[PDB]
Order: structure tokens, then C-alpha cells, then sequence
């Protein structure tokens, strides 16, 4: 981002500029819809607008019923999924999310007990919004949404008199339409994955009804502020469970991440092959850490593969279910002299092949066996020849870089680049330490 | 919002018990955010007592213990020495005031016993005399229960124009002292006949008595 | 090893300014938020500023909002508090402390600083002004005299009163000073000594004040009555 410092010594890049925010622990939420006594009345004048509406809602009942049925079968004591619908609907959530979505089923478990429904159904006789405690002394924000229920017992019953039904009016049969498309939306996204969905959406939980439950959170006043702009990110990162049709009401949760960490100093480290230690011997060094890093309590966290963060500019939204603790020292081998203070692993072998390592500023290229590897640009389609390999090259000077007929593009940022001069590693390196290059 | 209400003072006897509340409000300790307990002593800042509402860091001697629960928090001292004579400090989080602080109680130790105050009256000097002013000053010290009032009667007559008394203050030896200045002009100093500095200790009096010349 | 250590303080009249500075030792300082809580003379503690780890969110008390601004250098390992047009009602004593959580609802400041002193008054330096007091009737005979030296007006308070130089410390204790009507300091210092010791005696108080030298010596002898 703001700074890369460009490293002969390894051949590594490092880019200094990334604040972060970091997940913590979940926060739940529990709704709960209403569709009132739909089942009851009965159409059966004519097929028009509320006629082929009225079934499609008892349709969409009876298949939340059947999945919510077959949502407490999956749960033959499993925790590892073997199956084509299950792995596949697991990867989707996020690998380091995988942990997570054990911990709230389990919370859905003590939810859709007896005598706990009825608490939050309680909780909620007289406002739609309520804060209330488990029996676990877990605390569980519940929100309570009554649209069709205030519609369909109201100013519905009255119209559909005698069974003389779809007559009385041509405006009201419009409506029907318009409050029932929440629920129709919600049991379809519920039963085609199977109660678990991968993201929030705006049909489980309306704009309006997550900076109400964003600022309901016991947090500081920025992590706040940090949410209520990020919101984007917020939502692609909670899913939401399915607990059951209790009677004639959807009940589900929803699982919102806390972000603990909002500001502290982060960087990429990103390697290739080094050299050509002796023209026809081929034995060069090879750095094996690259990742992300970051602060949050005087011990750096480690992402070995760059996959499990994001980017939002400036903002980094890392977690800490797959972060590795590092000694504070490991900054130490940007300065390489190969210290003993801190052992970089590093890697080990003699099997160099060419290969390109795409940096957020510039690009590192390296070429060994004498490839036609070229410079490549836009207003110029060739440019310069390069020779060897490690020659860092900006996103300024270069637009395209070109290995064995594979192009590859680069980034448009800016920042401050910087190299650092040093001399490359030479024929011999024994004082480098032990890593396991195997695997 | 509101603010943290902590009650003045909270006396104590060597070897009983000690409990300390620390009321809050609904903005506060009702949305679920922690009590903090600091310990001043009256030199020194202010040190980590209990965090989290129950936990404490290592140095604090074992004896301290709290409890949340609802909107209040308490916190209870076994077995009180004579070293905990400090101020006790509550912390919590407010939703629109970002960091609240309570009002702070004092733990005081009754194991001393009374002592009566020992008073000095020191007439005004001739040098002084010279520059149209006059200055009447008035000591107290050594006395355990830190409550005195200092009354400055002319004769029959309590003047109260000038009188800067002070608030009393430990001493080496945990006992308290006090001083009152007040201020004169040459003519009343001599137009009057005798001046006085009583001390109120408790219900017990002591008075000095001072006059422009005392010669006999 | 964590140590905080806090310098700036000092007198200034109403409607100035004041740069505190903290120097941070032993630990990241680029990882932590870090507070500035202020406690007047007497009174209970109190929070003013916050600034997150990278100088990005910053958080005002309602009754300094728009008179401070609290800012940081991570590199120098410091961070500074300007303030502006000071009041009467702002003298205290400014801690900074570094910030502590647990992720979600606990938030406490861990390892306090030390603390610098603000004065803010309206008041004039002035040299102080010694005035005797000599033993009288009532005021000796009995097992001891008592005899003494008055300090008056004067504004700082580094006022130190030694009687032989810092030679006699047996019976000599001084009293605190006293907040007069305007910003003005008094106080008095006094000795008891042997009713039957008087020809020989070497009581002659020293006061020194530091803002404004003023030293003066005076020597107090027993008149009649």
C-alpha cells in the first residue's frame, strides 16, 4: 500500500502501509417473522391475484416445515462432512469459518429447546425489540418483525367473507404481494441450503435492521464507527441458522462478527527463487514465509496463505481462528545477515524454476535457464529485455510482464517505493537454519 | 446519560468486614459492559484492583473480591488492616459519555484513639506592626478525629471578616493539623481588648486568649 | 518494566496554552491505544482524550471538546496534548495510561503513568514577604517555648524554610500553606524550644523561593510581653 522496500539480500518484498481489523467472537441475533393464521381461510372462487398467492404462502409453509424436520437429521453426531451437499455448503462459509459454524449450531442447540422459545416469545409480547438472556448466561438480542400478521388478520379476514373469495377488491390483491415477499424469500434461501445459509442478506436482516443491531453491541465507539462503514464486509461475513416453525411462526438466528482489533501495523512478505548461486549450478536460496503479519497484543499473528484475508484498500479483515503466534523477533529477518537472534526457515533444495510473484505495487520477476522473458507495456508492446532474474520491476515503469508467452497485469496504486541495497547471497550458505522443505 | 453514583465514605474495624457499592444506571452496567476498581493512595496513582468485575492481577493480596450482577457492583475487603487506608475508585463504559468514573469512597480504619488538639496563638509581632498591617495566626495540631472549627470572637463579639482556616492534613505520626490566619488593620488591632481562636474537637473546647499589650 | 513518564507541567495564565508530552519504555507502542486522565486537587478521577493505535479515531470528553487536541508519534514513542484557552477550573494532575480490553464489553487503563501538575490562575508571581514571631506571655515557661518565622504572599509554592541551614531538625515542623482570597500563598513555621535556653541560641529561619529568588533571612529574639 503505502510503502514497498524492495530486498536484493532474499529477493523478498515488503509492503509496510495495511491497518487491520481482526474478528474476536461472534454476536447472535434472534428474529422471529410472523405469517398468522394463513392456514385457515380458504380461496376457492375463481383463480386470480390472491388466489394463486394464498397457496403459494402455505406452500412455502409446508416446505419450511419439511426442512426444518429434516434439519434436526443431519445431526447424527456429525462434525466432519463426507457428503456432496455438505462439503460443498461448507467450503462456501470459509475453511477457518468451519470452526464457527460448529459453534453456532451448538448455540442453536440450547435455543430450540422447550421452555427457551417461550421465554423469547415472551420477551417479545409487547416490543419488537428486547434483549434477553439465555439459561446459559449468554446474552441474545431478539428482533421481532410483524408484517403479514398485521395485515392477514386485520384487513384480510374481513375481505375474504363466505368463502366468496378475489371479488371485493382490485388494490388489496396488489398488496398480498407486497408484504409477502420476506418470508417467500426467506423460505426459499432455507430450504435450498439446507437451513445453514453462507451470508446474510437483505431478506433475513433489512439495512435498516442491522445499524439498529450493530449499535446495540457493547463495544467502543470506534469499533462501532469502523462497522457502520463496513457493513458491505459485515454481512459477508455472518450466516445465519434455522431453528423451526414453532406453530405459525419462523423463528432463526443469525450470527453477527465482532471486529476486537481496529488499528495496528501490517505487512506482506512475498519471495521467489534467488539466484543462479554458479551459472550451470543452480542452487539459490528460497524464502518459505510469505503471508500477511499483524499486531494486536505485543505478539504477531501469521497467515501462512494469503487467501485467509482481505483487502479494503487501506483496512485488512483478517481473523484470529487461523492465526499462527510469531515471536515478536521475526521482523528480524527483513535485516538478513543471517541472525541467529531469530531462525528464518527459509527452504532448502536445487531445483530453481522461473516464476513470478505478483507484489500490491510492483512485480518480481525471475528468469534463469535463459527464458525470453520481456518488459511488456500498453503504448509500447516491447519495451526492454531483461536479464537473469530478481530484477523488481514498478507498476510505473512496467505494465505487463511476459514468461513463456503468459502475460501477466499489474496494479495500478501508487506509493512511496523503496529498494534496499545489498549484496545477494553467495555460492555458500550454511549459516541459514533449519526449515523442512518437504511436503 | 447517567453517572455512577459511589457512596462519600465507608468506615471499617481491624479484622471485620468492608463492602463497597458502586451503583450505575441504565446506559451503563444495563447494556451489559464491565466494573473496574482502582485503589489511590493519597500519594501515589491509582492501581488495578480487579478487572473484568471478578478477576484480579497478580500483586493484589487475595482478600479483594467482587461481584456484578444487574446494575450495581460491590466489593469486599476480608480481614481490614491497618495499610488499606486508601480511595476507592469504580470504572465502567457509557454509551454517549465514552469512559465514566465514579465518585470515589475513602476507607478509613478506626484503630487509633482519640486524641485532643493542642492549640497555640501567637500575638502579633512589633515588626509587623510597622507596614499598617496585621496578621493574627492560629495552630492546631495533634488531633486523631480530623473535624475542627475555628470560631474568632473579639471580646464578647464573633468576628467572621478574614477568618482562612484550613482543611487538615495527615502529619508523620497519623495524627492531623490545622491552621487559620486572619487578617487585621493596625487601628481595630489595638481599639479592641482581647482576641481568641477556639477549637471545636468532638464537643471539646479549647480557647487562647491574646492582648495588644499583656504587660503586668 | 512498563514505565510512563510525563513532563510539561507548570503555571500559565487563563486564556494560554500547554503541550504535555509521554514517553513510553518497554513495550510496542505502536499496538496500543493510550488515554489522558486528569484528577483535580482533592477530587475524583477523570477521562479527557483517546487515540486508537494509528491516530485514526479520537474520542473527546463533552467538556474539553473543541479546547484540546490529543495526537501521537510512533516512531519518538510519544504522545502529546495541546490544549488551549485554559480555564480556572481546568488545574489538575494529568496521568497518561495505556488502554486494556478483552475484545468486546471490559475496558480499563492497566499501568498508569506518573502524573504532572497544571496550575492555572490568574494570579502574578511574587517574592515572599517574612514576617517574625516572637515568644510572648501564655506562649513559653512551662516545659517549652515556642517561637517561629511567618512566610507571606507568595504565588508558586516551592517555599522550603531551614532554620540553621538544614543543621536543626529536632523540634521544627511546618504547617501547609493557605489559599488566601486572590491566588496568594501564607504559612507559618514554628519551633519549641527549652524555656531557660535563651543568650544562646542560633534562630534565624532561611526561606528560598525558586521561581523568584527573594532569599531573606531574619532573626527572631523575645521582647517583652
Amino acid at each position: 500500500g503505502l510503502k514497498e522496500s524492495y530486498l536484493e539480500e532474499s529477493c523478498s518484498t515488503i509492503t509496510e502501509g495495511y491497518l487491520s481489523v481482526l474478528r474476536t467472537g461472534w454476536y447472535t441475533n434472534v428474529f422471529t417473522l410472523e405469517v398468522g393464521d394463513v392456514e385457515n381461510l380458504t380461496c376457492a372462487d375463481g383463480p386470480s391475484l390472491i388466489k394463486t398467492e394464498l397457496d403459494l404462502t402455505k406452500s412455502a409453509l409446508r416446505e419450511l416445515r419439511t426442512v426444518s424436520a429434516d434439519q434436526l437429521a443431519r445431526e447424527e453426531q456429525i462434525e466432519n462432512p463426507r457428503r456432496r451437499r455438505f462439503v460443498l455448503g461448507a467450503i462456501a462459509l470459509g475453511v477457518c469459518t468451519a470452526a464457527a459454524v460448529t459453534a453456532g449450531v451448538a448455540i442453536a442447540k440450547t435455543i430450540r429447546l422447550e421452555s427457551e422459545v417461550t421465554a423469547i416469545k415472551n420477551a417479545l409480547k409487547k416490543t419488537n425489540e428486547a434483549v434477553s438472556t439465555l439459561g446459559n448466561g449468554v446474552r441474545v438480542l431478539a428482533t421481532a418483525v410483524r408484517e403479514l400478521k398485521d395485515f392477514v388478520s386485520k384487513n384480510l379476514t374481513r375481505a375474504i367473507n363466505k368463502n366468496k373469495c378475489d371479488i371485493p377488491d382490485l388494490k388489496m390483491a396488489v398488496s398480498f404481494s407486497q408484504f409477502n415477499r420476506r418470508f417467500l424469500n426467506v423460505v426459499r434461501q432455507f430450504s435450498d441450503n439446507a437451513g445453514i445459509t453462507p451470508a446474510i442478506s437483505l431478506d433475513l436482516m433489512t439495512d435498516a435492521e442491522l445499524a439498529r443491531a450493530v449499535s446495540n453491541m457493547p463495544t467502543s465507539a470506534g469499533q462501532i464507527k469502523l462497522m457502520l462503514e463496513n457493513r458491505a464486509m459485515v454481512r459477508r461475513k455472518g450466516f445465519g441458522i434455522l431453528i423451526g416453525v414453532y406453530g405459525s411462526s419462523v423463528i432463526y438466528m443469525v450470527q453477527l462478527p465482532i471486529f476486537g482489533v481496529i488499528d495496528t501495523p501490517c505487512w506482506i512478505v512475498k519471495a521467489a527463487p534467488s539466484c543462479s548461486e554458479k551459472k550451470g549450478n543452480y542452487a539459490c536460496l528460497l524464502r518459505e514465509d510469505q503471508g500477511w503479519y499483524c499486531q494486536n497484543a505485543g505478539s504477531t499473528v501469521y497467515y501462512p496463505n494469503e487467501k485467509d484475508c482481505e483487502t479494503r484498500g487501506d483496512h485488512v479483515f483478517c481473523d484470529t481462528a487461523c492465526g499462527i503466534n510469531v515471536a515478536e523477533q521475526s521482523k528480524e529477518c527483513n535485516i538478513n545477515i543471517s541472525t541467529t537472534n531469530y531462525p528464518c526457515k527459509v527452504s532448502t533444495g536445487r531445483h530453481p524454476i522461473s516464476m513470478v510473484a505478483l507484489s500490491p505495487l510492483g512485480a518480481l520477476v525471475a528468469c534463469y535457464k535463459g527464458v525470453s522473458c520481456s518488459i511488456g507495456s500498453n503504448r509500447v508492446g516491447i519495451i526492454k529485455q531483461l536479464n537473469k532474474g530478481c530484477s523488481y520491476i514498478t507498476n510505473q515503469d512496467a505494465d505487463t510482464v511476459t514468461i513463456d508467452n503468459t502475460v501477466y497485469q499489474l496494479s495500478k496504486v501508487e506509493g512511496e517505493q523503496h529498494v534496499i541495497k545489498g549484496r545477494p547471497v553467495s555460492s555458500s550458505f550454511d549459516p541459514v537454519k533449519f526449515p523442512e522443505d518437504q511436503f | 446519560q447517567a453517572v455512577v453514583t459511589q457512596p462519600p465514605s465507608v468506615s471499617g474495624a481491624p479484622g471485620q468486614r468492608v463492602i463497597i457499592s458502586c451503583t450505575g444506571s441504565g446506559s451503563n452496567l444495563g447494556a451489559d459492559y464491565g466494573v473496574h476498581w482502582y485503589q489511590q493512595l493519597p500519594g501515589t496513582a491509582p492501581k488495578l484492583l480487579i478487572y473484568g468485575d471478578r478477576n484480579r492481577p497478580s500483586g493484589v493480596p487475595d482478600r479483594f473480591s467482587g461481584s456484578k450482577s444487574g446494575t450495581s457492583a460491590s466489593l469486599a475487603i476480608t480481614g481490614l488492616q491497618a495499610e488499606d487506608e486508601a480511595d476507592y475508585y469504580c470504572q465502567s463504559y457509557d454509551r454517549s459519555l465514552n469512559w465514566v468514573f465514579g465518585g470515589g469512597t475513602k476507607l478509613t480504619v478506626l484503630g487509633q484513639p482519640k486524641a485532643a488538639p493542642s492549640v497555640t496563638l501567637f500575638p502579633p509581632s512589633s515588626e509587623e506592626l510597622q507596614a499598617n498591617k496585621a496578621t493574627l495566626v492560629c495552630l492546631i495540631s495533634d488531633f486523631y478525629p480530623g473535624a475542627v472549627t475555628v470560631a474568632w470572637k473579639a471580646d464578647s463579639s464573633p468576628v467572621n471578616a478574614g477568618v482562612e482556616t484550613t482543611k487538615p492534613s495527615k502529619q508523620s505520626n497519623n495524627k492531623y493539623a490545622a491552621s487559620s490566619y486572619l487578617s487585621l488593620t493596625p487601628e481595630q488591632w489595638k481599639s479592641h481588648k482581647s482576641y481568641s481562636c477556639q477549637v471545636t474537637h468532638e464537643g471539646s473546647t479549647v480557647e487562647k486568649t491574646v492582648a495588644p499589650a499583656e504587660c503586668s | 518494566q512498563v514505565q510512563l513518564v510525563e513532563s510539561g507541567g507548570g503555571v500559565v495564565k487563563p486564556g494560554g496554552s500547554l503541550r504535555v508530552s509521554c514517553v513510553v519504555s518497554g513495550f510496542t507502542f505502536s499496538s496500543y491505544r493510550m488515554h489522558w486522565v486528569r484528577q483535580a486537587p482533592g477530587k475524583g478521577l477523570e477521562w479527557v482524550s483517546s487515540i486508537t493505535a494509528s491516530s485514526s479515531y479520537i474520542n473527546y470528553a463533552e467538556s474539553v471538546k473543541g479546547r484540546f487536541t490529543i495526537s501521537r508519534d510512533n516512531a519518538k514513542n510519544s504522545l502529546y496534548l495541546q490544549m488551549n484557552s485554559l480555564r480556572a477550573e481546568d488545574t489538575a494532575v494529568y496521568y497518561c495510561a495505556r488502554d486494556e480490553n478483552t475484545g468486546i464489553s471490559h475496558y480499563w487503563f492497566d499501568p498508569w503513568g506518573q502524573g504532572t501538575l497544571v496550575t492555572v490562575s490568574s494570579a502574578s508571581t511574587k517574592g515572599p514577604s517574612v514576617f517574625p514571631l516572637a515568644p510572648s506571655s501564655k506562649s513559653t515557661s512551662g516545659g517549652t517555648a515556642a517561637l517561629g518565622c511567618l512566610v507571606k504572599d507568595y504565588f508558586p509554592e516551592p517555599v522550603t524554610v531551614s532554620w540553621n541551614s538544614g543543621a536543626l531538625t529536632s523540634g521544627v515542623h511546618t504547617f501547609p500553606a493557605v489559599l488566601q482570597s486572590s491566588g496568594l500563598y501564607s504559612l507559618s513555621s514554628v519551633v519549641t524550644v527549652p524555656s531557660s535556653s535563651l543568650g544562646t541560641q542560633t534562630y534565624i529561619c532561611n526561606v528560598n523561593h525558586k521561581p523568584s529568588n527573594t532569599k531573606v533571612d531574619k532573626k527572631v529574639e523575645p521582647k517583652s510581653c
